[PDB]
């Protein structure tokens, strides 16, 4: 109970780490779908050129 | 440390200011700064560009080119002789002291990985220091030392997910 | 009465939807343009000096007769401000005389004294001419010619580093030798800096270029190209199959003394090799590439020792001295140090006994060290895919089948 | 083996047609890497049948149990490691990939329609997995190793 | 999206658990929330028992794997470049070139 | 096929075997770097022919 903060702080760094990754996933997940919607949109522009 | 940002300024003033030929102290620093960042090819062709006018008048510039000879020749004791010779204060004397230090740790990081065993006298001259200071300098490091034969024995010396996700989405299309 | 009229015709076309009639004013000129155009260039800098300055400057440097009297400082400071921050925009659509502006400015400065300022000016001349990913214009060829002769290879490297696709023509404005010049000079540029890899690749692209006749650059690039591969490697680098037919038929046996060099090289005999260089000392020194031929003399000594790694793992200095032919344990210990210091071989020395130990071991691919290089080397292949994908979409819009 | 490496249920449900009557037109059929040793056998009899639209269901108890189960099953997700588990699929697919290129290389030369377009898709397919594997690995290195004492 | 969905809401469970323990840790020392020796004890272990492998050997092996996977990506990317190249080559060597 | 090095100090012959790992890595870098080098070349080669670049004779 002297160093109960020495136990608490080590726990916080892991709680921080949990957020570090959680948000880190959601960025990379939303970007991997965005790069798929980047190409799917850009490949519709390549095909519509042929209509001329 | 800051010699990098300052060398940039010298090289610019070569083509910037003059109709062709830069200032005589600007030539004195460009030659010595190339030696500081071990660029002997740049130091060689710089010397051959100087007009014979500034060459003859500015005789201290010859004292800096005499250093470059020894770096090309790799006569390491000759380097430290030629560094301790010409006092060109304000302009060059600050970069001459930094030159001797870069050549020293080059020859230490070299000798350490190039020799399992080596003569103390050679080792002394190759780094520049005398016999005692060399024998001491290494004993601090924890290098093995040998009496009688005089043989120093050198000891040999999101971020990640963002990168990955790209290589997926790239190959994925 | 006529020369003071069409100074207004340039300004009237300027700031309009079309300046395609200005493409006929700069081409006409009137041939015999009087001394009077010096005046007309002062009451001019309105929007940004227009393409008027280009029509004027083209005639000045193509006098080939008294540049502008010995006031060529007036003639340079004239071109100095035009090339700097005036630039314009439609320089792209008039490279007819703009390519020629940089050619004549060069040709003069070469034979004059030295272009050390002349290099600095020619840099910005490229930048609003080429648009995006660098485009191989004739100015690149000259920029090298200046900074080759003016012993200052530093500033041209920014452009030599990028392997620019797409040849900038525009009103023709490109010559069948200004391709050879860039990659010939460039090759030599890196040769002095001792970037032999890039040096070889440059000379290579010179030899490829198609040619119904034997041009004179192609013979020299080949001779030095021979020396580069014999220092970089220990052998002859073969060319592409698409090299010009005039090369293997004529140019190759014309540079015979350099193949004759490789003849002895593969035998690994420096003493014999040296006796060949002394015979054709003339032929080699005639081409001002002696020294580079002597760099091969040293690379053979370094090849000789490079082989030992594959056979022996512990060898004496004396043994090495006797086997490498250098004689004396110092000369042996010498190149050991240098090769190590440089990083051509993995070895070390035990002076106490007087032995050379061959580490023979670099890296185990077990750390970020590779991981980073793996990341970087890969990104350069993806960079390469990006280009090809754009280059594939370039073909999309053009005619049918 | 691929259910694992691909990281999701690799499954199929099919029904064959009569020997006499032959199928209608409407048929996209999605591409999967077929090893060349087998590509022939598939290729012949592949058009003789038709697949079935798969769907997955569950009971109330099953659904309620799996939710109560997940209290302690998240641990297995972050000590998963699909690498030494199915090591002998990915190491094998290379052998398959190498052959598919070998063909299309000589196809360009002298001499089934552009077998580099397949091989390109296979090189991605197999490597896409290999990369996805190292995603869950670094995810773990981030988590459990980097706390300090 | 179809891969990291697993980790996303799985680690959500990890964060849910790890945080709610630390909520008890702060409130126990703060007081009023019942102080307990035989629960807080296991927490002292739990948190220092972390540094889950920082052994010189382990990480070498971890990087050993990464480099292997990396090699596979380098070769895989060359393949895609090689196809995208030949996609461009044929379209150039027919429209531009006369076979 | 004598895959073995020479220790001429103590005059011994040791067998020298291959680091499998090193091998496949090593060459993959180098091959890829070769592929990159030719890609540079055939990009310029696409350009020179596109511009009809050649030195004529007569």
């Amino acid at each position: 109970r002297q160093d109960l903060s020495a136990i608490a702080r080590t726990l916080q760094e892991w709680c921080v780490g949990c957020e570090v990754v959680l948000s880190g996933i959601e960025e990379q997940v939303s970007r991997a779908n965005q790069h798929k919607e980047q190409q799917l949109g850009l490949k519709q522009q390549i095909e519509s050129e042929v209509a001329n | 440390f800051s010699f990098k940002k300052l060398l940039d300024q010298c090289e610019n003033q070569e083509l910037e200011a003059p109709g062709g030929i830069a200032t005589p102290p600007v030539y004195g620093q460009l030659l010595a700064l190339y030696l500081l960042h071990n660029d002997m090819n740049n130091a060689r062709y710089l010397w051959k560009r100087i007009p014979p006018a500034i060459k003859s008048a500015n005789s201290e510039l010859g004292g800096i080119w005499s250093v470059g000879q020894r770096i090309w020749q790799r006569d390491f004791p000759g380097i430290y002789t030629t560094i301790n010779a010409h006092q060109w204060s304000e302009t060059v004397q600050p970069i001459m002291e930094a030159l001797r230090d870069a050549t020293r740790r080059r020859a230490f990081a070299l000798v350490s990985q190039a020799y399992t065993s080596i003569i103390a006298d050679d080792f002394a001259a190759f780094v520049g220091l005398p016999v005692e200071e060399a024998v001491k300098g290494i004993l601090e490091q924890g290098w093995q030392a040998d009496s009688t034969t005089r043989m120093v024995l050198p000891r040999k010396p999101e971020q990640q997910l963002a990168r990955l996700t790209d290589y997926v989405a790239f190959l994925e299309n | 009465s006529a020369l003071e009229q069409f100074v207004n015709s340039v300004r009237q076309l300027s700031a309009q939807g079309q300046m395609t009639q200005l493409c006929e004013l700069i081409n006409k000129s009137g041939e015999l343009l009087a001394k009077n155009l010096s005046h007309l260039d002062t009451v001019l800098g309105a929007l940004d000096v227009q393409e008027h300055s280009l029509g004027v400057l083209a005639v000045l440097f193509v006098k080939f007769s008294m540049p502008s009297v010995p006031d060529f400082e007036t003639l340079f400071s004239q071109v100095q401000l035009f090339i700097s921050t005036c630039n314009g925009e439609h320089i792209r659509y008039a490279t007819d005389t703009f390519a020629g502006l940089c050619h004549q400015l060069t040709n003069a400065l070469v034979e004059r004294k030295q272009p050390l300022r002349g290099i600095g000016i020619l840099k910005q001349a490229i930048d609003k001419m080429q648009m995006n990913t660098n485009q191989l214009t004739s100015i690149h060829a000259d920029l090298c010619q200046l900074c080759l002769l003016a012993k200052c290879f530093k500033p041209a490297l920014p452009y030599l580093d990028v392997d620019m696709m797409d040849i900038c023509k525009e009103n023709g404005a490109y010559d069948a030798k200004h391709f050879l010049c860039y990659y010939y000079y460039g090759g030599m540029i890196y040769t002095g800096l001792k970037n032999f890899e890039r040096a070889l690749y440059f000379y290579e692209q010179a030899i490829t270029t198609p040619a119904m006749a034997v041009s004179h650059i192609m013979l020299e690039s080949y001779k030095k190209y021979i020396l580069v591969s014999l220092i970089l490697l220990g052998k002859v680098q073969q060319l592409p199959k698409y090299t010009s037919q005039i090369v293997g038929r004529f140019i190759k046996p014309l540079s015979n003394a350099y193949h004759e060099l490789a003849q002895v090289y593969s035998t690994n005999n420096p003493s014999e090799l040296r006796n060949l260089v002394n015979k054709h000392s003339e032929t080699f020194t005639r081409d001002n590439n002696m020294g580079l031929v002597k760099q091969c003399l040293s690379s053979l000594y370094k090849k000789n020792i490079q082989r030992l790694t594959k056979t022996f793992l512990t060898l004496s200095l004396q043994d090495m001295a006797s086997r490498v032919q250098l004689s004396g344990p110092q000369e042996a210990e010498k190149y050991v140090l240098h090769m190590i210091e440089d990083g051509e071989i993995f070895a070390s020395i035990n002076q106490k006994d007087g032995m050379v130990s061959f580490h023979d071991n670099p890296e185990k691919y077990n750390n970020p060290a590779m991981l980073h290089n793996i990341d970087q080397e890969m990104l350069k292949c993806i960079e390469l895919d990006e280009r090809l994908k754009a280059m594939d979409q370039e073909i999309t819009v053009n005619p049918q089948f | 083996t691929r259910t694992i490496s691909a990281g999701k249920v690799n499954l199929g449900a099919f029904r064959t047609y009569p020997k006499g009557y032959k199928p209608p037109d409407e048929g996209p059929s999605e591409y999967q890497t077929i090893p060349l040793n087998k590509i022939e056998d598939f290729g012949v009899h592949c058009k003789q049948y038709y697949a079935l639209e798969v769907s997955y269901f569950k009971s109330s108890l099953d659904r309620k149990l799996l939710e109560l189960l997940w209290n302690k099953y998240w641990v297995n997700t972050l000590s998963s490691s699909s690498l030494l588990t199915n090591a002998d699929y990915t190491t094998g697919q290379v052998f398959d990939l190498s052959e598919k290129l070998e063909q299309s290389e000589a196809q360009l030369g002298r001499g089934s329609e552009d077998k580099l377009a397949k091989a390109t898709r296979d090189s991605c397919k197999t490597t896409i997995e290999a990369i996805h594997g190292l995603m869950s690995q670094v995810i773990k290195d981030k988590l459990f190793n980097q706390i300090n004492i | 999206a179809e891969h990291l969905i697993a980790q996303h809401s799985a680690i959500k469970m990890l964060h849910s658990r790890v945080k709610l323990i630390l909520e008890y840790v702060k409130a126990s020392e703060a007081g009023e929330v019942p102080f307990n020796h035989e629960i807080l004890r296991e927490a002292y272990a739990l948190c220092h028992c972390l540094p889950v492998l920082s052994t010189d050997k382990f990480k070498t092996d971890f990087y050993d794997q990464c480099n292997d996977v990396g090699l596979m990506a380098y070769l895989g990317t060359i393949t895609k470049t090689c196809n995208t190249m030949n996609q461009f080559v044929n379209k150039f060597n027919v429209l531009y070139d006369r076979q | 096929l004598i895959s073995a090095r020479v220790d001429s100090h103590s005059k011994i012959l040791y067998a020298r075997d291959v680091d499998q790992r090193s091998t496949t890595f090593e060459k993959s870098l180098l091959m890829g770097k070769e592929f990159q080098r030719r890609a540079k070349a055939m990009m310029l080669r696409a350009a020179v022919l596109r511009n009809q670049i050649h030195v004529k004779s007569p």
